[PDB]
């Protein structure tokens, strides 16, 4: 059903030390599968299925993009410091458009871009025409209107985008398309005169997972406190959710864990 | 696949 | 903004078996950040500097991470060294 793909871009002044000044990539259904970089100046490839199921004319025209949206990036860095009037120091240039499809068709198509962690611009597809956040990106909306570039993004947005993605999903579908299952683990410590129970779940797939603390076959949102969701090295997720409670009462408490792999919601309790 | 430009700002 | 870190293992905390440190820091702004992983006050050897990105408000979000085999005893935490903090702040991990 739900498809999504976002290209994303970052050109920075001050990048840090032994650092890319500016980096390009891609994502597919919320997964890194394409990448760019402004040293090694070649897209190159993160998953499997990408990087087998793809020509040399497939990367060296991506490529061609990509040295292209560098030089760019250099020169509006260097643009936006004049109509600042900014001697320099730590700026950074973000770049944020892509298109969402349902079955089969499109659905959403967005392209914006922020300046110094604040919006600059963003294209409104529907009215056709760029709107100016900032009273400094005003200049652009002018720019951008008189040459139309709405006509090409609206090309790129519904047609270009489309096509590539239904063939992206097609070559992962697999990997897109499966499932794996998390490695739940329950502990618990004495802090203060309190018992801090928690849950941990570890490698999992798809990324959205439902995990709360139940006391007494019922589900406590209070006093729970969780850190979201947090991505690993190899393609996967991971999450953590802990709870206060008072000593003693262990046997009370049930990490329940809902996720798309498992069928029935497994529920852990704590046992040493 | 990338969008190239279109242009500066 | 100040960055909000979180520290921990890939696999589950067992004593003397191949595992991979993480460390996650996401919601901060510049994007220039020094993310180390440390052994008892020293850099873990190896190392593997994972892509960065940030979320749909326009704020950063680095991982790093290393493949590593946890002793007993041995401290691990993950220093973080931003433009926000100030002073270095460590996060501690905490196995089992």
């Amino acid at each position: 059903e739900l498809h999504t793909l976002r290209y994303i871009r970052t050109a920075m002044t001050d990048p840090g030390p032994g650092l890319p000044w500016y980096v390009d990539v891609g994502y597919v259904d919320g997964e890194l599968f394409v990448h760019y970089n402004s040293t090694a100046r070649r897209y190159v490839p993160r998953t499997e299925w990408i990087a087998a199921k793809a020509d040399q004319q497939y990367w060296d025209g991506q490529t061609q993009i990509g040295q292209g949206n560098e030089q760019i990036d250099r020169e509006n860095l260097g643009i936006l410091q004049r109509r600042y009037n900014q001697t320099g120091g730590s700026h950074t240039v973000q770049w944020m458009y892509g298109c969402d499809i349902l079955e089969g068709g499109p659905i959403r198509g967005y392209y914006q871009m922020a300046y110094d962690g604040r919006d600059f611009t963003a294209f409104d597809k529907g009215t056709m025409t760029f709107t100016a956040a900032v009273p400094e990106a005003v200049p652009t909306k002018r720019k951008w209107e008189e040459g139309d570039y709405a006509e090409g993004l609206k090309q790129y947005l519904e047609e270009t985008c489309v096509e590539w993605l239904r063939r992206y999903v097609e070559y992962g579908k697999a990997e897109l398309g499966r499932r794996e299952r998390p490695e739940v683990r329950v502990w618990g410590k004495e802090a203060d005169g309190i018992l801090t129970l928690s849950c941990r779940a570890h490698g999992f797939y798809p990324r959205p997972i439902v995990v709360s603390w139940l006391k007494d076959g019922a589900v406590r949102g209070q006093d729970a406190h969780s850190g979201g969701i947090v991505p690993n090295g190899d393609g996967t997720y991971h999450t953590w959710v802990t709870i206060d409670a008072q000593p003693g009462d262990g046997d009370k408490y049930q990490c329940r864990v809902e996720h798309a792999s498992l069928p029935q919601p497994g529920l852990y309790s704590w046992e040493p | 696949y990338p969008y190239l430009g279109p242009n500066t700002l | 903004l100040t960055p909000k870190v979180q520290v921990y293992s890939r696999f589950p905390a067992s004593a003397g078996t191949k595992n991979v440190l993480n460390c996650f820091a996401a919601g901060f702004h510049p994007p220039k950040i020094s993310i180390t992983l440390m052994k008892d006050g020293v850099p873990m050897e190896g190392a593997q500097y994972s892509d960065m990105s940030f979320n749909d408000d326009w704020t950063f979000q680095r991982l790093v991470h290393a493949d590593f085999t946890p002793s007993s005893g041995s401290t691990y935490a993950c220093k973080v060294e931003h433009e926000t903090l100030k002073e270095p702040q460590v996060y501690k991990w905490d196995p089992e």
